[PDB]
DNA sequence: GTCCTATCGATCTTCGGAAGAGATTCAGAG
DNA sequence: CTCTGAATCTCTTCCCGCGCGCCGTAGGAC
């Protein structure tokens, strides 16, 4: 057994029992890999930007005569890297380059070309990057692509009650849904005629399309109907009876021949009636003329002498019409079978619908009814109907609808062309009738078998194809115009389209979402949300419970906790924690293979529709530990119905207890015991969790903050294994070893840590280091802790110790009361980072300046500032104080001031200037800064190569070819300068001085550029001359009104921050930190909130006795044998650990971490059972019901009864209250309508809204009314008479009448609509 | 406007106006340079298909668009509807002098103040804070005392409070369903950033504290506070408008704690002594020498309003506990003892407010309300209510129940083994016996909870009301009444499907053991739906609302009485055999249309035109009266309008 | 690079809203 | 031959507050 060195500080102590035999994954593949999948050209073509292109290259034009094609393409490095990017402001993004050959032909010779010109790759635009940490970076503002989740291409069958018609019956309906291009609806009439249309369009009689297609009606009907036929031999019309066309139904009339009879009249058929007919072979029988003048002819009958017609294939029979037509010498009359039941009539009805006579006349009527007012036409008809479902530039089942396409008509094979084709309609023909004929089943929509995630890589790469659809329309142009001559393709194609189209995605699309950069676990769980709005979906304000609900093929694949309620409901869902994507997109998850008897442990990804074929065991089940189940019969699930079933029935069995959730409810611990609402309010309120001052660990957890921690990216981890050469709390860097380091590096990595800085929700985010100098790292390893962690697990709150009782109502309803000790300590206290901007500008009056020269204000304000015009690095700063002195021509003061009611200490500041403009001294202060930081850096290098290269000049003159008379007082290259003779050493001498002046050399161009990255200016908007942003940092602490949560969803304003005396303590003496309200558990079931207190109470125990155990000088003997007995605690637990192998030292370094409390994994539905806690409590020296006895410390007395009391982890959420309490006297009003504006980024007034008013209509009040929505709000007279009487104190108003209500009179008016006031 | 430099904002219409006037300018021109027909019916075609997009653009074919497809919205969209004048800006309207806060309680608020932060104070009532130190001619004008204000002196609190001494401020959370959701309160300052809002109060708005933001109003005239202290403030509230139920309804731990200290324990020290009065119980309860819950004998006295309407006094022993004796205490002395004398719960405290506001009336309801919460508090802090594992009791039958229907589902099982019995029958009969077992568990487990407590009465063993601690708080009708304690430790039961239909095999666990995984999933077919519910039903419920004010405000009382003798009958809802409403639900407080005779001939009862207030409804229930005939508002013949007397009682008075 | 003039007068606006009601379009017949 | 039934089309409605976040005419010709 091992663990690495970041575990080997605080081992959790894990009360897990499952042997987890598959390790989660990396949780941002879902979005790292799409990407990729993007990104990466891959000559089988599918897949990214090159199946983009192939999509339209090779492009021509007819006239032209010509083309140019894609060869290939490059994807430069990009211009700015992220961290430099995110400071620049521009988006991380880098260059396309397609080696794009214009193909020269000519007139009537062969094609071989008179030239063809390989441009030496054209540019075609700036496509973003993804960051390893699955963001994009899009305007310096960080922005996140959350996959979408949608109806899969394909076909689906469906039908309805109730919502249609309602009279018992119900509709069926097929749809075709290509990847791009039209839809196809066919669905039945009422009366069972059947029609189709395209895209939503007006209904038309099916058989349209096959008349469409060229089949006459006679060929029709050889598709879909069963041929009966009749034989005008031995007697007149003898019968063809197929005899398994009689069952069931009614023998209502005379069938009999040559011995027994079959079924005679009014008697249903049966199997040994049919037995016996085939037995007599009835191949011909007699019937009455009846039976054929029921009949509906299959084929077309002219008579052949006079050349003309007597019956037609549909057309329907009569006995004088058979008697005429046999007369006519038509021995053979064939016609269709169609029982009521099993061969229902729906062609034959249609063509009673049908206005068409053959194909033109349908293409007439197609024409006609999809572009009215247009002229059909037989050349122009085609350039309709072939583009609706035979061309590739409008129809396209990808990849993925043709297999769901074939799955669907059971095909045996999936490899198959995008376009449909006639055999491809018919078969859904056929499969739609079926389901009328009452022989099939129709799809479920809401199954996550038919709807499959698109995500990134998917979206940007139909955004890019919409880019190449518009260079395509305006190359075809140019090349079929141009003269081929002088035209290249650099001429031929321009990226403004592509940028285009690319650019507003990644920046505005209803997808491209803005980052909850609030703590590394809203990070992750919004980089996996998986979400069925946007382009393409549905909308929050269009759907109902059909999608919002649950389905049971979402276990394993989608978490059911975890989804934002409001709105939009399960139109966002979590994709579960080991959830992957199919190669298709299907959402798949993996299970263990179940070999006969044993459970094997081997993992197959199992998709929605493969699952729906087996049997498959919770993962609850136990087993022998040869792997067979100990039960003899074992629950499963199978078809979405849950069973028991048999030992070595079962198949597959869950990977995981926690397979069926996300991370973020992952994170709660026993959840195994919470109602789903509290379960969803708690994994939706870690997320909002605020980075708080000092962030720890919680006490109780589930062992996956080991993982989100690290997968977020947001840890500093490392690259490669070493040694710890130096540390500061800003740098970290590490002396690799030499087996990891590539062999011409100086083998030293650094790790600049980001210190404060704003989130992109204005948290602070500073990086803080875990090692120490000389410490020892492993590959992987956390190096420094990020906001919210620390030694690399996940720490959202602060485990406050909190008691479960009543005080005086303090704590009603929800509140939590809290000690003033929890704010002394700063345990919640919060560091925001605002940032500010002065911009300045080349107005039309001219160009501004900063300067502080500022007209009309003296050194009352000026105090702070320098001379250049930019506030001081840690000035301490309020309301109005002035920033930055940016002044405008014709002089006026504008410039930055610090807004109302904000205050902070300014951190940092930033400049930005346009290129051919002069730098002031702050800006010369910036540059100092980051020249020096890149400089130290690269001499941290170049030294370290230094040093090895005169080592090596040393060693090989001090082991032979000495030279030692004096050595190490001169300087190390002078060394050449001493008398060895022209053997090979003074070579060697000469050439390594060599190597050592190119070593400079080599540093002499680096720098040289780095210092050029730093020179330059800035990509500027235009208009701007330079821009200056001021940071300040906000340390705000806690108050009443500030929300706190729990992690189970239990989350109350703070209330009271009540003195030290008046919190209750214990018998010995120490006061709780927080009393939380008890009938909340109850009335709202969430009570796993209470064995987390208990557990967590007994986690502080066993610190407590280890603080003890080291305040008391006890040998690491002792202590270890305590540790010891406390990791060994429990049942058969999962974990195993000896304290034997840590040498000592690493006991000490361990117990120096577990002197708080040792923290616990409780895995979600694995968790401790209560005889675990209570034997945890036993082993400290705690009281085993886990309540104590309280005393009020308001008079000393004693509660009556004992109450609950231990460590809850408590999160301060970012809701805090100073950010929401607004007032206002009087401020701004709106222009078009003199009401109040709305803000408190603007100084607003609430809005007394519409229900308002009628509350005051309910009360008598008018006066009150009249006030609020006049005098306090509108008329524009009466509010200044009115303030004027307050200060006058005079307590009088006069109303007026609303100039709003004027804006209406006239945006009335301004239609021809003359409304007027009127006298009497 | 311009904006972020020297670019405009597109302003919708004057690119509107802008197509018209170039379609213009152009038809003019073609006009006088004479162009065939052809081409004017181009540019008059052109210039009508303009003119549509100014005035209501979209209801063409389709509508323009000067950006990604959005639509410019022209005059008739500033019109109508959702973001449109009459909804957006007249019917309601954004006001000066307002402000927002997160709410928190403050449980020592008397029932009309509510506490407001001075930041919030000083920047709302600032003319007013003017219109004092020009008053004490300390400021010399607005452009001292701006910064006199600004400057946050000294002395600005001190008139500070002054100026607010007795301002109503008006707070109302949003939506705001009813009447009861704007109220007005007395301010009184505070240091901190949160709104004190009163305990009780709470429950009308339904403010939850758990973050739930508030605004508030201050009403600037004379009229205004004239209006917000007659109707508006919280004291004159403590009946819904709705039906003749107080909304002042005890918030869940005062009543945890009045049921605490009300309960009778069979063994307890200082049991069975005799005391004269409340006092000596409150000495001996604080001194600790007698338990609260204790049974004692005092002497009492009770007060009783005559037939005229003044106070009888009178005194006796009395045999009670001494918490019943310390809680007489804060009755008001007209009251019988009676209504205290019993352990109490959430019903039986609102019917004692009730009763209350019945004998006194409000002035003493108000106060007494009052007391009664602050009672709650203090003795539910002693009570030490907590809650805790070991206090989740499992009936260990339940595994016996479980064990034996288990086999019996077997054995409808087995007869579909054999074919015995159908496919339908199966199922609706397994779902019985689980029916059967669900039935058993939750009785079994109300029965331990009850059966818990048994304590030596000094010799041999008797039992009494259980003082678990869950057990309290459900049987107090504190919150979480049978349907969630059966889920805590009974069992979770049946599961429903998407489609609504039955689970064939229940959740047979409870919260306080663990689900595994398919329970759990299973469980949250339920709760999803049931918050799908919920954000789906919240915007049809207020259509529904909206299409009725927008119905109903064209009424107004406005006649006494408009002179019917018609109107309707009402009885007992008498359906599915019994009856699901008495009389006395329907027909208490209308006017009688006509004379009421007693139950037989001939002798009247009440006169044709009378209110039946409640001791008119008690006479009625004394009689064998079946049915009565009262007006209603649909039959009163008033024009434009209805007369009082057909609208009948005010709920609110 | 700035100023002025115009929009697919050589496409393709999204299927995944329900409803609920009206205006407007057609049966079986006297 | 069009008169009362019914049939397909469009129009209109969809909680209240609130807080962030960003993003904000183009193309062609002189
Ligand atoms: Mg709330
Ligand atoms: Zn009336």
């Amino acid at each position: 057994m091992v663990y690495s060195y970041t575990e080997k500080k605080r081992i959790r102590k894990d009360f897990g029992k499952r042997p987890q035999v598959l390790d989660v994954p990396y949780l941002l593949s879902i979005q790292l890999d799409s990407f990729q999948k993007f990104i990466e050209q891959d000559p089988e073509g599918q897949y990214g930007l090159e199946a983009a292109f192939r999509s339209v290259f090779p492009i021509q034009s007819y006239s032209g005569n010509s083309e140019l094609q894609y060869v290939s393409y490059r994807l430069g490095e990009p211009v700015f890297d992220v961290q430099e990017c995110q400071i620049r402001g521009v988006t991380y993004s880098a260059p396309l380059r397609v080696k794009l050959r214009l193909v020269i032909y000519e007139r009537e010779a062969p094609e071989g070309t008179v030239k063809d010109i390989k441009e030496q790759e054209v540019y075609m635009g700036e496509i973003p990057l993804m960051t390893d940490n699955g963001t994009f970076v899009i305007n310096g503002t960080e922005r996140v692509i959350v996959s979408q989740l949608h109806r899969s291409p394909g076909v689906f069958f469906d039908s309805d009650k109730g919502k249609t018609h309602s009279s018992g019956k119900v509709l069926y309906n097929a749809r075709i849904i290509p990847y791009r291009g039209s839809w196809l609806d066919f669905e039945f009439d009422p009366k069972d005629n059947l029609f189709v249309r395209i895209d939503r369009r007006r209904k038309l009689p099916a058989t349209i399309i096959l008349r469409a297609l060229n089949y006459t009606t006679e060929q029709i009907l050889d598709l879909f109907f069963e041929k009966v036929i009749f034989e005008i031999r031995d007697n007149k019309l003898q019968m063809e009876l197929v005899p398994e066309r009689l069952r069931g139904e009614t023998a209502s009339f005379d069938i009999e021949a040559n011995g027994k009879v079959y079924v005679e009249k009014g008697r249903r058929i049966t199997a040994r009636h049919i037995r016996q007919l085939e037995k007599d072979d009835v191949k011909l029988i007699e019937v009455p003329v009846e039976y054929i003048a029921g009949k509906v002819v299959a084929k077309d009958y002219i008579d052949e002498s006079t050349g003309e017609l007597i019956c037609a294939a549909n057309m329907e029979l009569s006995l004088d019409l058979l008697a005429k037509l046999s007369q006519s010498g038509h021995k053979r009359i064939e016609t269709l079978f169609t029982n009521d039941l099993d061969h229902g009539p729906y062609i034959s009805e249609t063509l009673r619908v049908d206005p068409t006579n053959d194909r033109l006349s349908a293409l007439v009527e197609i024409y006609r009814m999809m572009r009215p007012g247009e002229p059909p036409t037989r050349e122009a008809a085609e350039s309709l109907f072939e583009n609706l479902f035979f061309s590739e530039d409008r129809y396209d089942l990808s990849a993925v609808g043709r297999m769901k396409f074939n799955r669907s008509l059971l095909r045996e094979e999936i490899e198959g062309s995008g376009i449909l084709s006639k055999d491809d309609i018919i078969d859904v023909m056929k499969k739609l009738i079926d389901i009328r004929n009452g022989k099939g089943e129709v799809d479920d929509i809401d199954h996550l078998g038919n709807r499959r995630i698109r995500s990134v890589g998917e979206m940007a790469e139909n955004q890019f194809r919409v880019g190449l659809v518009r260079v395509e329309r305006a190359v075809k142009e140019r090349l079929s115009l141009g003269d081929l001559d002088t035209l290249m393709p650099q001429d031929m194609i321009n990226a403004k389209p592509i940028s285009a189209a690319v650019k507003e995605f990644f920046g505005s699309s209803q997808l491209s979402q803005f980052m909850d950069q609030n703590n590394p676990l809203s990070e992750i769980t919004h980089k996996r949300r998986i979400s069925a709005l946007g382009p393409g979906g549905l909308t929050r304000e269009r759907a109902g419970f059909e999608v919002r609900d649950v389905h049971p093929t979402h276990y394993g694949r989608v978490c059911p906790i975890e989804t934002p309620e409001g709105p939009n409901i399960g139109l966002i869902n979590s994709l579960s924690v080991y959830a992957q994507t199919n190669e298709y997109g299907f959402l798949e998850t993996p299970y263990r293979k179940v070999t006969d008897g044993v459970v094997t442990d081997e993992i197959h990804y199992l998709s929605a529709i493969e699952e729906g074929n087996y049997v498959i065991a919770q993962a609850n089940s136990n087993l022998d530990e040869e792997g067979h189940f100990v039960e003899d019969l074992v629950t499963c699930r199978s078809k979405g119905e849950s069973s028991l079933f048999s030992r070595d029935q079962v198949d597959y069995m869950d990977v995981s207890t926690q397979q069926v959730v996300s991370v973020g409810a992952s994170l709660i611990p026993f959840l195994e015991h919470d109602d789903a609402n509290r379960a969803l309010m708690g994994a939706n309120m870690q997320r909002q969790a605020v980075p708080t001052l000092r962030a720890d660990k919680p006490l109780v957890g589930t062992g996956m903050e080991r993982a989100v921690a690290v997968d977020s990216g947001v840890t500093a981890v490392a690259k490669r294994g070493g040694v710890v050469q130096y540390v500061d709390a800003s740098r970290i860097v590490i002396k690799v070893n030499e087996d990891e380091m590539y062999p011409g590096e100086a083998g030293i990595d650094i790790y600049n840590l980001t210190k404060y800085t704003r989130s992109n929700q204005n948290t602070c985010i500073n990086q803080m280091p875990c090692v120490s100098l000389g410490e020892p790292v492993e590959r992987g390893d956390v190096l420094a802790d990020g906001p919210s962690t620390d030694l690399g697990e996940l720490a959202l709150g602060q485990n406050m110790r909190v008691a479960f009782m009543p005080w005086n109502g303090y704590n009603f309803e929800d509140s939590i009361l809290v000690s003033e000790r929890v704010v002394q300590e700063d345990r919640f206290t919060t560091i925001h980072i605002q940032e500010l901007a002065c911009v300045s500008r080349d107005t039309k009056l001219g160009p501004e300046e900063i300067t502080a020269d500022i007209p009309n204000v003296g050194e009352a304000a000026l105090s702070k500032l320098d001379e250049s015009g930019i506030v001081y690095i840690g000035a301490e700063v309020t309301g109005g104080d002035i920033l930055v002195g940016k002044v405008t021509p014709k002089v006026k003061d504008s410039s930055l001031r610090v807004p109302n009611g904000v205050s902070g200490t300014v951190i940092d500041v930033q400049v930005f200037t346009r290129d051919g403009v002069e730098k002031d001294k702050r800006a010369l202060e910036i540059e100092e800064m980051q020249l020096k930081q890149a400089k130290k850096d690269l001499s941290e290098e170049l030294q370290i190569l230094e040093a090895g290269l005169f080592s090596r000049i040393r060693a090989v003159l001090v082991a032979g070819g000495v030279e030692a008379e004096k050595l190490d007082k001169l300087p190390r290259d002078r060394w050449l300068e001493l008398g060895l003779t022209d053997e090979e050493k003074q070579n060697q001498l000469e050439q390594l001085a060599e190597q050592y002046d190119e070593l400079k050399h080599e540093f002499e161009k680096k720098l040289e550029a780095k210092r050029r990255k730093i020179t330059q200016g800035d990509d500027l908007a235009p208009g701007v001359l330079k821009i200056v942003k001021v940071y300040l940092a906000v340390k705000r602490r806690i108050q009443p009104g500030d929300k706190m949560a729990g992690r189970h969803g239990n989350k109350g304003v703070i209330s009271k921050i009540n003195p030290i005396e008046d919190m209750p303590y214990d018998e010995n003496g120490t006061p709780v930190d927080i009393v939380l309200n008890p009938l909340g558990v109850p009335s709202r079931m969430n009570i796993g909130q209470i064995l987390e207190t208990h557990l967590g109470m007994a986690a502080k125990g066993i610190g407590d006795k280890i603080n003890a155990m080291l305040k008391q000088q006890q040998e690491v003997a002792k202590l270890r044998e305590f540790i010891q007995r406390a990791y060994d605690l429990g049942a058969d637990v999962r974990q195993k650990v000896d304290l034997s192998t840590f040498s000592d030292e690493e006991v000490m370094r361990l117990a120096e971490n577990l002197r708080k409390g040792m923290p616990i994994a409780t895995p979600v539905f694995d968790g401790a059972k209560e005889a675990e806690i209570k034997e945890l409590l036993k082993l400290g020296d705690l009281p085993t019901s886990g309540q104590i006895r309280l005393y009020d410390g308001r008079t000393g007395e004693q509660f009556e009864r004992p109450v609950t009391v231990g460590y809850m982890y408590m999160l301060k959420l970012n809701h805090l209250v100073d950010d929401k309490m607004h007032a206002r006297s009087t401020g701004s009003y709106s222009l078009v309508t003199q009401q109040p504006l709305g803000g408190k980024a603007q100084f607003g007034g609430q809005r007394f809204g519409e229900m308002e008013v009628w509350a005051l209509e309910a009360y008598g009040a008018a006066y009150t009314l009249q006030e609020m929505l006049t005098v306090k709000s509108d008329d524009v007279n009466g509010r200044t008479k009115m303030y004027k009487n307050i200060v006058d104190g005079n307590h009088q108003m006069e109303p007026g009448m609303p100039e709003s209500f004027n804006v209406l009179l006239k945006e009335i008016r301004s239609l021809g609509i003359n409304i007027e006031l009127e006298d009497e | 406007v311009p904006l972020d430099g020297g670019r405009f904002a597109t302003s919708d219409l004057n690119d509107l106006y802008r197509r018209v006037i170039n379609r213009n300018n152009r038809l003019k021109r073609l006009l006088d340079l004479a162009a065939p027909d052809i081409i004017v019916r181009n540019e008059k075609r052109m210039l009508q298909e303009a003119v549509d997009a100014l005035l209501d653009n979209g209801r063409r074919g389709r509508a323009i668009t000067g950006s990604n497809k959005r639509p410019l919205k022209s005059l008739a969209d500033m019109i109508k509807g959702k973001q449109g004048r009459f909804r957006q800006n007249l019917l309601g309207k954004r006001v000066d002098y307002s402000g927002r806060s997160v709410i928190t309680v403050g449980p020592y608020l008397r029932l009309h103040q509510c506490g407001l932060p001075k930041k919030m104070a000083l920047e709302l009532f600032k003319p007013f804070i003017y219109g004092k130190l020009e008053l004490r001619g300390l400021a010399t004008t607005i452009k001292a005392a701006k910064k006199m204000v600004e400057r946050e002196e000294a002395v600005v609190w001190d008139i500070l409070d002054e100026v607010i001494r007795e301002h109503p401020v008006l707070l109302n959370r949003a939506p705001t369903l009813h009447r009861l959701g704007i109220q007005a309160f007395e301010p009184v300052l505070i240091e901190g950033k949160a709104i004190q809002l009163h305990p009780l109060v709470c429950a009308a708005y339904n403010a939850d504290f758990d973050g739930d933001q508030m605004a508030v109003h201050v009403p600037l005239t004379l009229e205004a506070q004239l209006e917000a202290r007659a109707l508006m403030m919280s004291t004159n509230n403590i009946l819904s408008p709705a039906n003749g139920e107080p909304i002042i309804v005890p918030s869940q731990d005062v009543v945890l704690g009045l049921y605490y200290m009300t309960r009778d324990c069979v063994n307890a020290k200082g049991e069975g002594m005799v005391l004269t009065g409340p006092k000596e119980a409150e000495r001996l309860y604080r001194s600790g020498l007698a338990s609260l819950h204790a049974r004692v004998k005092v002497r009492i006295t009770e007060y009783e309003k005559d037939a005229n309407g003044e106070l009888v006094a009178k005194t006796s022993l009395k045999d009670t506990t001494v918490g019943r004796a310390i809680l007489w205490m804060i009755v008001p002395k007209g009251l019988p003892y009676s209504i205290v004398n019993q352990a109490l719960g959430k019903k039986a405290i609102s019917k004692m407010l009730n009763t209350c506001y019945r004998i006194l009336g409000l002035k003493p309801t108000v106060i007494f309300a009052d007391q009664i919460m602050y009672t709650g508090f203090a003795y539910a802090a002693r009570s030490g209510a907590s809650v805790g594992i070991d206090d989740m009791v499992i009936p260990e039958k339940k595994h016996e129940i479980i064990s034996e229907a288990e086999a019996e589902v077997a054995e409808i099982q087995e007869q579909f083994q054999s074919g015995l019995v159908t496919a339908g029958e199966r199922y609706n009969k397994v779902i019985d016996i689980w029916a059967a077992a669900n039935d058993r568990v939750s009785k079994a487990m109300m029965d331990n909870l009850q059966t818990e407590t048994v304590i030596n009465r000094d010799g041999q063993e008797e039992k009494q009301v259980s003082f678990n601690s869950i057990y309290m708080m459900a049987d107090s009708g504190a919150r979480g009444s049978a349907a969630q304690i059966r889920q805590l430790a009974g069992m979770r039961g049946l599961m429903a499907k998407p489609d609504g239909s039955i689970i064939e095999t229940p959740i047979t666990a409870n919260f306080r053991e663990g689900l595994n995984v398919l329970q759990y999933f299973i469980s949250t077919h339920g709760a999803r739906k049931g918050l799908a519910d919920t954000a789906l039903k919240t915007a049809n419920s207020g259509y529904l609302t909206r299409r009725l004010v927008d119905v109903a405000q064209d009424l107004v009382v406005t006649e006494d009485d408009c002179g019917t003798h018609e109107g309707i009958m009402m009885t007992p809802v008498i359906e599915g055999g019994d009856v699901k409403e008495p009389l006395r639900d329907r027909v208490l407080g209308r006017v009688t249309a006509e004379d009421v005779l007693k139950p037989g001939t001939a002798d009247i009862l009440v006169p044709r035109n009378t209110l039946l207030h409640e001791q008119w409804c008690d006479l009625l229930e004394e009689n064998s009266v079946d049915a009565v005939k009262v007006r209603s508002v649909v039959s009163c013949d008033t024009d434009f309008g209805v007369c009082a007397h057909c609208y009948g009682r005010d709920l609110a008075r």
